């Protein structure tokens, strides 16, 4: 299971009548579609790439000046010139020197020089950013049933089904071995927006830094550092990594100014990442909208029997999964294949099943079958095995359980979460006027501002809120409220 | 092993109206396509109806553009032909088809195909007759055997020699149109010995009635 | 339409050889390229589509080639099983239009045909008809004369040819030959005499 | 019209030659391979997002036909949101950017 792999787990279920599940896989997430009377479908995204995307303006890092070349006249002979003037990617600035006797000028005061320089750079120091097509970029969303089986993540699993989704794919019938088909129908348009979205890169080869990275179109266009395209020779606005200053008379000196690795980078606050593996530059961050179709899939071991009640060797224990899901690893000796007696029974009735599975008709099989997961209702819960009991207890709480939905509900409907209000299946009068009144909301919030940063967020927040409280007029006293969601809102 | 049973194959004359069906296996039925093809007599390919998958629309070339119609059902496995208004030269080896998962134009696999022949006149069935030399010459390595079906009205033809038992050096001929008639004839060799001493019937099942 | 006329009507070749045979078009139809392989009774065969893919099932006894107007079906190894009907066929137009036949034939030398003339017995002289029945079997090439001697006398009257596939077994050609007469000609000439002379060989061979 | 005599196409044997992109006029342009059996009406279907039932593919070019000289581009107007664009089993993604 991939979903044991990382934190962000998030149990869609698959309530009766729900058969089209609509979902938001993002990037570094793993929804788990358990739906009653279906094998439960860890559905993932797993990468996000381009092989190869076009290149945008790159960025000298690090620039290199040579044939540096000064000239200054006397104030009324005719003011300088150099054929490096007007020569590709050389930096020149017209400025007033004092023109002493020293150089032997016929007056003094203000006479003019010029210097100009190569712009150069240094190699392997360029800020390549890169647009994705909408084209040719690839959604990679891996697939994996409850087989009873774990493997690892050094490992590789071997039902694990992968359906990669371009532009010219709708949907991808995955064969789930014995379980049947999963019909995934993954749409990439609406997922990354592509509109504004820079791959920056720098060298590579350098071992410690990351590879790709993501920042963001605007931004860029505000880079002021000297760029290029792909083939052009010279730096344009190369003014900027050049700088000029005074003279005495007869030499301005063009200073080299160096590098930037650190302005870019390393002095700048809360920018992601991305990831490059040879020639597909990935991404780490993501979300992409698919509709997840379970109608041709089935239970595997529903023509067995049931195990011994007494032959479970805990090669694995159960233990606590971070998310009120309880996990174990029986292995079973005796009469294979076999489905496995799990129950869990209830606390005050010692009859009740309340064991709410996650992985379903758990069953031993010859070479595989042994991980069970099952979510469980909060306190006192008695995990049998047949009549071999791993007595067991569950740290939550049942209105937790409800508030960490809440919780999920704050940390989920984030700006990942403006788009992703099909975490449920067509909810009619709870998703649709859902998007409705936060299209209006995500849609005035991005357009204003253009992003404005925290501080500016909570200094016009409470500027406009103590105009909310210095006001006459009773109508315009709602000021305090028009800021009080700048206030509130958006500072997570 | 994909099979393609065609059916339908009988005697009506022009102007009439038949119903072709295919029993098709070995293949799933909409990620392919169905069609009809013609052979005429005279070794002359022709085209009936090609059509694409799923059953949205029929192709006919303008020598039976308008007068025919192709169907189809999925499940049951069935590709018809509801034709209508035969023309007199109609008659022809009506083949089902298998195109490919690309829909090529061609057709990767085939059926046995049948006969329906479109005849103006009533049918005629012949009759047997083994025949005998009289005046005669000298032995020979081999020395054949004769039998004819004459006087009949139309093909096709199911003719052998002693139920299946001489059958080396066969010589089958399957039609000759001569003035709304059919006349064929076959041959099974054997030595000069083999013919006094055993005996040699012919048989004439010749199914424009299926008589004998 | 666009006509796809193969060059190699009646062609031969031998076991060990390798052949081919191409198809014109009307205009430049490039790669919509169609072949088959039907033998008499039996099934056609959708060898090769845009000249140089297959299906699985077909050998590598089958390439091709030609993209234009000119096509190419190159078959290497001519089996026992390679004794077939082979036809054309472009895809460009509608309707997809088709050849005629390239009937592959096996090699074989120049052979003396026979004759077992039969007159009628007495089963079919109840009917009050009697037609003698001639055969002309064993001979290559397909050129051979179909005549009739009663009492050595010409008669057209009774001359129809039908054709037949090179054997599998024997390797060799027919043309058929049937008279159609009355009983009352049956009793007024004694000897029945079938003529077959051959393109080479010129004697009607004979049981007289 | 041209075509009404003609059939649908084939599903398989279209291919972009053309990337289907904007018109900056609200209209999505592109040119298919199509080397088979020649000319038909191109299956030109174009489905929304919310109803995968209903073709709304408000077309600029009527009754596309790969002639045996010519055919191939196709121009239609879609209403905004995720439009699957099927070309026969050659489909593509499109987002309309227009509201
Ligand atoms: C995976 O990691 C574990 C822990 O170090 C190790 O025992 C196991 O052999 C590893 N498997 C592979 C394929 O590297």
């Amino acid at each position: 299971s991939r979903c044991t792999h990382l934190e962000n787990r998030d149990f869609v279920t698959g309530t009766q009548g729900t058969t089209r599940v609509t979902l938001v896989l993002e990037l570094g997430g793993c929804v788990t579609i358990t739906a009653e009377g279906k094998p439960s479908m860890d559905v993932w995204l797993d990468a996000i790439y381009q092989e190869n995307p076009a290149q945008t303006r790159e960025y000298c890092l690090h620039a290199k000046l040579s044939d540096t070349k000064v000239a200054a006249r006397c104030p009324t002979m005719g003011p300088a010139t150099l054929a490096e003037e007007h020569q590709g990617g050389t930096v020149c600035k017209r400025d007033q020197s004092d023109r002493g006797w020293g150089n032997h000028c016929g007056l003094f005061g203000k006479g003019s020089i010029v210097a100009c320089v190569k712009a150069a750079c240094e190699a392997k120091k360029k800020a390549t950013g890169h647009v994705y097509d909408a084209n040719k970029i690839v959604y990679t969303v891996k697939v994996e049933p409850h087989t009873g089986d774990y493997v690892a993540a050094n490992e590789t699993h071997s039902g694990r089904k992968t359906a990669s989704f371009t532009v010219s794919s709708e949907k991808t019938i995955l064969t789930m071995g014995e379980y049947g088909d999963v019909s995934l129908l993954c749409r990439v348009a609406s997922g990354v927006d592509l509109a504004q979205t820079v791959i920056l890169e720098l060298d590579k080869t350098v071992e410690h830094l990351p590879t790709a990275w993501q920042v963001h179109r605007d931004w860029f266009n505000d880079l002021a550092l000297p760029w290029k395209h792909e083939g052009a020779r010279n730096w344009n606005n190369a003014e900027r990594l050049v700088e000029f200053g005074a003279p005495h008379a007869v030499k301005m000196d063009v200073y080299n100014l160096g590098d930037q690795t650190g302005v870019l980078l390393k002095a700048l606050a809360g920018v992601p990442v991305a990831h490059i593996e040879g020639t597909k530059y990935h991404l780490k961050s993501g979300h992409v909208t698919c509709e997840v179709g379970l109608e041709k899939l089935k239970m595997k071991g529903l023509t067995y029997t049931m195990c011994d009640k007494t032959k479970f060797t805990w090669k694995r224990a159960p233990t606590d999964s971070g998310h009120d899901t309880v996990v174990m690893e029986v292995t079973f000796s005796g009469t294979k294949p076999c489905r496995i007696p799990v129950r869990a029974v209830a606390h005050g009735s010692p009859d009740v099943n309340v064991a709410m599975l996650i992985t379903p008709n758990p069953t031993i099989e010859n070479n595989g079958g042994g991980f069970i997961e099952m979510q469980l209702p909060p306190g006192d819960n008695i995990i049998y095995v047949g009549e071999l009991s791993y007595q067991w207890f569950q740290k939550g709480s049942s209105i937790g359980r409800v508030f960490q939905k809440t919780k999920k509900g704050i940390e989920r409907l984030t700006v990942i979460g403006e788009h992703a209000w099909d975490f449920g299946s067509a909810g009619g009068f709870l998703s649709s006027i859902g998007k409705a009144l936060h299209t209006v909301l995500g849609g005035a919030f991005n357009s204003i501002f253009g992003g404005v940063g925290f501080l500016p967020k909570l200094l016009l927040g409470v500027a406009l809120a103590w105009l909310g409280l210095n006001m006459r007029n009773p109508t315009m006293s709602m000021s305090f409220l028009l800021a009080g969601v700048l206030v509130l809102a958006m500072t997570l | 092993e994909v099979k393609l049973e065609e059916s339908g194959g009988g005697l009506v004359q022009p102007g009439g109206s038949l119903k072709l069906s295919c029993a098709a296996s070995g293949f799933t039925f909409s990620s392919y396509g169905m069609s009809w093809v013609r052979q005429t007599p005279d070794k002359r390919l022709e085209l009936v109806a090609a059509t694409n998958s799923d059953g949205d629309s029929t192709y006919y070339p303008d020598s039976v553009k308008g007068r025919f119609t192709i169907s189809r059902d999925r499940a049951k496995n069935t590709l018809y032909l509801q034709m209508s208004s035969l023309k007199s030269e109609d008659t022809a080896m009506y083949y089902c088809t298998r195109v490919l998962y690309d829909y090529d134009g061609e057709f990767a696999y085939w059926g046995q195909g049948t006969l329906v022949t479109v005849s103006a006149a009533k049918t005629t069935p012949p009759s047997v007759y083994p025949l005998a030399p009289g005046s005669a010459a000298q032995t020979n390595s081999m020395v054949t055997l004769g039998c004819l079906v004459k006087g009949y009205f139309p093909e096709p033809v199911t003719v052998t020699w002693n139920s299946g038992s001489l059958s080396s050096g066969v010589h089958t001929f399957p039609a000759v149109l001569q003035s709304d008639l059919y006349t064929l004839s076959s041959s099974v060799t054997v030595p000069s010995k083999t013919w006094p001493s055993e005996t040699v019937t012919c048989n004439v099942a010749h199914p424009a009635s299926s008589t004998k | 339409d666009i006509v796809m006329t193969q060059s190699q009507k009646f062609m031969s070749t031998s076991v060990g050889d390798r052949v081919t045979v191409t198809c014109k078009a009307s205009q430049n139809v490039g790669t919509n390229v169609a072949w088959y392989q039907q033998k008499p009774g039996q099934s056609p065969k959708g060898l090769i589509y845009s000249a140089s893919y297959r299906y699985s099932g077909v050998p590598d006894r089958f390439i091709g080639s030609g993209s234009g107007t000119d096509f190419t079906l190159t078959i290497s190894n001519v089996q026992s099983g390679d004794l077939a009907e082979y036809f054309c066929q472009q895809y460009n137009n509608h309707p997809l239009t088709f050849g005629a036949g390239t009937k592959l034939e096996l090699k074989r030398a120049d052979a003396a045909p026979t004759v077992s003339i039969f007159p009628p017995s007495s089963e079919q002289l109840t009917s009050g008809g009697a037609s003698v029945v001639c055969f002309l079997n064993n001979f290559y090439p397909k050129d051979i004369n179909v005549k009739w001697k009663i009492d050595g006398s010409e008669r057209q009257d009774g001359v129809l040819n039908s054709w037949t596939d090179q054997d599998s077994k024997d390797s060799t050609y027919s043309m058929s030959s049937t008279l159609t007469l009355t009983k009352d000609e049956y009793e007024r000439h004694n000897s029945y005499t079938c003529e077959a002379t051959h393109k080479t060989s010129t004697s009607p061979i004979v049981k007289s």
